[PDB]
């Protein structure tokens, strides 16, 4: 997956 | 400059003008010694603060938000480098203070960058700044760029044109109005969108470079720019 930038938009 | 469209832009002026950046960060472009393994270093850390500026950014743009969540995740791996191009372009042109310009130019033209890459790179600065680009016009293109749906690997691409083409719209506007001296500026700033392209493929050959004589980046720059 892409975890990181998914974690950026929702944090 | 209609309602719908003449408070639209203070929303995004609103966002643009957050300084998200933090000075503590970008002072080490004046700070640090200058060489190519240093100066790489900084580049890095400068790229991937601004990955993050990015996607706050990004994420305060209207109708962001509402979007497919696989969706968004394509628009930013896609227009991350032409973002930072663009705003790496505005400070050479703008001579931000935070920039750091000539200092922030030794040290990309001094990262382990190839010439070919560097020539065109510096070109292309030199000729969006003879633009005299207004910082509206600025902030305007970058969510431009972010928003091009033709970027790769999507299937909403309609949903992303709606939330764009108001931005087109704001922008066609604003320069011809703000500047009926020509009309050829909508076809001049677009034209730009074309050359930015351009990098894409100068960056993904600069990353290879780099990759193979042994530099390395940020968790979050691989993931967007997909490096292994
Ligand atoms: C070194 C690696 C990560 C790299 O690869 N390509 C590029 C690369 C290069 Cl040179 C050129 C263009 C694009 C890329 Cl994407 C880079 C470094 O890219 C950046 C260079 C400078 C900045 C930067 C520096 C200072 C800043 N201040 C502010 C502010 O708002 O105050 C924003 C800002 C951004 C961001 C990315």
């Amino acid at each position: 997956d892409h975890q990181l930038l998914r974690y950026l938009l929702d944090k | 400059l209609t309602p719908d469209q003449q408070t639209l832009l203070h929303f995004i002026m609103d966002s643009y003008n957050k300084q998200r950046m933090p000075q503590e960060i970008t002072n080490k472009i004046l700070k640090e010694e200058f060489s190519a393994e240093e100066n790489f270093l900084i580049l890095t850390e400068m790229a991937t603060n601004h990955v993050q500026v990015l996607v706050e950014f990004t994420k305060k743009l209207p109708g962001f938000q509402t979007l497919d969540h696989e969706d968004q995740i394509a628009l930013l791996k896609g227009s991350a480098v032409e973002a930072m191009f663009l705003r790496s372009a505005e400070i050479f042109n703008k001579k931000l203070p935070s920039g750091h310009s000539d200092l922030l130019e030794e040290r990309i033209r001094n990262s382990g960058i190839s010439d070919e890459y560097i020539t065109p790179m510096f070109s292309f600065y030199k000729s969006i700044g003879e633009l005299k680009m207004t910082q509206e016009e600025y902030a305007l293109l970058t969510a431009i760029v972010i928003l091009s749906p033709d970027r790769q690997y999507i299937k909403d691409r309609e949903a992303v044109e709606k939330l764009q083409e108001p931005l087109l719209d704001v922008l066609q506007k604003l320069c011809k109005i703000h500047q009926p001296e020509n009309p050829q500026h909508f076809a001049c700033l677009l034209g730009r969108l074309t050359e930015l392209r351009t990098f894409n493929h100068h960056h993904a050959e600069m990353l290879m470079s780099w990759r193979v004589n042994d530099h390395k980046f940020t968790p979050l720059l691989c993931e967007i720019w997909d490096v292994q």
